[PDB]
């Protein structure tokens, strides 16, 4: 194969500044002067969009701060400047030699508002607790960055079982995070406790947010 | 409008056989070739192959050659990729792209194959009230739990559509077997106790919808 | 007779085994020929068809057209590779790919060795022979491809006879081509030998055409 590579993973750029990403391959992917190199652009849950081709040319609909450069194997990707909608992963392709060979992706994440999460704690619902069980949820909302962890306390004393964890990508439109916790207990395990209380702990504050209720 | 429809998930014991579907639309199915890529989330992209639509002749790489091939229908206008026998690799979702300029421009609806002896299980909706408050938000949250259904995906509105801002969706995570996954709606404080909101699910594997009311507590 | 009708090509890229240019004529006996137009003007390649008038004066009246392989792919190039001679300038189906009537020769590993083929026409018929001769646009499109910079090609018959070099020079942009690649044709009688000799730039015939007039 001709195996490119990623430089770098991911890169965290300010809004309205230059985001740079470049790949190289081992071989050369280039040939009667032209260079067989593409640039695709996928956020989550859809497919890759064609950005840039053989591989400064831009495709037809794709915004003009998106630009591609390079030659033999050194190849680049600038978008400038960053916008909100930027937030996906960046795939290097050549087509120079069978088979084709994908780069190792670049997810790119943007830098604003350095917000604290919104929380909100549900109990379990009374269907639920007629099948036996009983999961409690805590969601956390528009946070950034990224980085944060939670901790389950029923009746002051911590768990850690039947947790899980889900975050979200990175918003399109507002840049932020999303996470939800969930807690499973059985139905005789949930009612001899009163109190349920989950707390996070995000850069945007020195103590635990809490947020619970007492059954 | 060029359109490449793909056809809907897939879940399938290990080691029997999937025919995959790809319906050109919006231009000339002839003149143009069909990728197709292997997307599995964090270990990246793969090339599958290519198939010249007009001499029909195949080129796969190398990690595919022996289990994969490429049949076309061209009276009709469809392409298809056939797996087989499906070991329990392979798990992740497949692409049908398109041929331009020795790149892939109008990629595919996406196709997500699964591969587990499980059998299909349709979800228990669970409605999320708060049912306790300070009068310190002029904006709740509510939530609406899937929790122990199979295979993915799920479909989660609200109101059948007409509550589409502040809503957020959650991944699912996998659980002995089974998905489990929140979603969450903000709404102001003076429509909730007052207009009805509904929580919309749709779980194609089963062919089961469910639609679960949001009231107070 | 009735007249040849070529679908979405010229009598060039017909000819030349241009992708996208397949006439379903399947009429081995026309008198002379209708051309559908397009942009790629045959030539999906920028280059020059020399004495294409003559080679159009040729393809008519004609009373049969048997296309042979004259050097087969398979058997015919050990010391330099057939595949990888395709750019995105002659694509099929959106994928680069090449005249299906000439073979774009390049250098095998890192080395050009000095070809030379012969066709001595075991054919009762006067046997059209198309070539091609790469034009590069930079010196190191030149060693990159070919490795060697005195480059020549060197087409002979019993009736042309033609030594040709290459034109190293930036071209304007056409097709996102700054080189050339002319393209040539002679008729080899029945029972003639023409040769093949080159060490690079040669676009070297696969198929060609027997044929007889009037
Ligand atoms: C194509 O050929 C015609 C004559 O047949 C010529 O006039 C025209 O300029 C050629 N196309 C281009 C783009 O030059």
């Amino acid at each position: 194969d001709i195996v490119l590579t990623q430089s770098p993973a991911s890169l965290a750029v300010s809004l309205g500044q230059r985001a740079t990403i470049s790949c190289k391959a081992s071989q050369s992917v280039d040939f009667d002067g032209y260079n067989y190199l593409n640039w695709y652009q996928q956020k989550p849950g859809q497919p890759p969009k064609l950005l840039i081709y053989a591989a400064s040319n831009l495709e037809s609909g794709i915004p003009a701060r998106f630009s591609g450069s390079g030659s033999g194997t050194d190849f680049t990707l600038n978008i400038h400047p960053v916008e909100e909608e930027d937030a996906a992963t960046y795939f290097c392709q050549q087509s120079n030699e069978d088979p084709y060979t994908f780069g190792g992706g670049t997810k790119l994440e943007i830098k604003r508002a350095d917000a604290a999460p919104t929380v909100s704690i549900f109990p379990p619902s009374s269907e639920q607790l007629t099948s036996g069980g009983a999961s409690v949820v805590c969601f956390l909302n528009n946070f950034y960055p990224k980085d944060i962890n939670v901790k389950w306390k029923i009746d002051g004393s911590e768990r850690q079982n039947g947790v899980l964890n889900s975050w979200t990508d990175q918003d399109s439109k507002d840049s932020t995070y999303s996470m939800s916790s969930t807690l499973t207990l059985t139905k005789d395990e949930y009612e001899r406790h009163n109190s349920y209380t989950c707390e996070a702990t995000h850069k945007t504050s020195t103590s635990p947010i809490v947020k619970s209720f007492n059954r | 409008q060029i359109q490449l429809v793909q056809s809907g998930p897939e879940l399938k014991k290990p080691g029997e056989t999937v025919r995959i579907s790809c319906k050109a639309s919006g231009y000339t199915f002839t003149k143009n070739g069909m990728n197709w890529v292997q997307q599995a989330p964090g270990k990246g992209l793969k090339w599958v192959g290519w198939i010249n639509t007009y001499t029909g002749e195949p080129s796969y790489a190398d990690d595919f050659k022996g289990r994969f091939a490429f049949s076309l229908e061209t009276s009709a206008s469809t392409a298809y990729l056939q797996i087989n026998n499906l070991k329990n690799e392979d798990m992740a979702a497949y692409f049908c792209a398109r041929m331009v300029r020795d790149a892939m421009d109008f990629w595919g609806q996406g196709t997500s194959v699964t591969v587990s002896s499980a059998k299909t299980t349709p979800p228990s909706v669970y409605p999320l009230a708060p049912g306790s408050a300070a009068q310190t938000n002029s904006m709740v949250t509510l939530g609406c739990l899937v929790k122990g259904y199979f295979p993915e995906p799920v479909t989660v509105t609200w109101n059948s559509g007409s509550l589409s801002s502040g809503v957020h969706t959650f991944p699912a995570v996998l659980q002995s077997d089974l998905y489990t996954l929140s979603s969450s709606v903000t709404v102001p404080s003076s429509p909730r106790p007052s207009e009805t909101v509904t929580c919309n699910v749709a779980h194609p594997a089963s062919s089961t919808k469910v639609d679960k009311k949001i009231v107070p507590r | 007779v009735a007249p040849l009708h070529l679908g979405k090509c010229n009598i060039a890229g017909w000819i030349l085994g241009n992708p996208e240019c397949e006439s379903l004529s399947t009429a081995s006996s026309w008198s002379y020929i209708v051309e559908t137009p397009s942009s790629d003007n045959g030539t999906c390649y920028p280059g020059d068809f020399i004495d294409y008038e003559e080679l159009r004066e040729q393809l008519s009246s004609v009373s049969s057209f048997e296309r042979f392989e004259i050097f087969p792919k398979t058997s015919s190039w050990p010391n330099h590779d057939s595949n990888k001679g395709v750019t995105a300038a002659c694509p099929h189906a959106g994928a680069k790919s090449f005249y299906k009537n000439l073979i774009w020769l390049v250098k095998k590993g890192n080395s050009y060795p000095k070809l030379s083929k012969s066709y001595i026409n075991d054919k009762g018929k006067e046997v059209l022979v198309l070539w091609g001769i790469h034009h590069p646009s930079t010196s190191a499109d030149q060693q990159s491809l070919y490795q060697n910079a005195d480059t020549y090609v060197f087409v002979g018959s019993s009736r042309y006879s033609k030594k040709f070099k290459p034109e190293i020079a930036i071209r304007p942009k056409v097709r996102d081509q700054e080189g050339r690649m002319n393209y040539y044709w002679t008729l080899v009688e029945p029972g003639d030998k023409i040769t093949f000799e080159a060490t690079g730039n040669l676009v070297v015939p696969r198929y060609a055409f027997a044929m007889e007039r009037n």
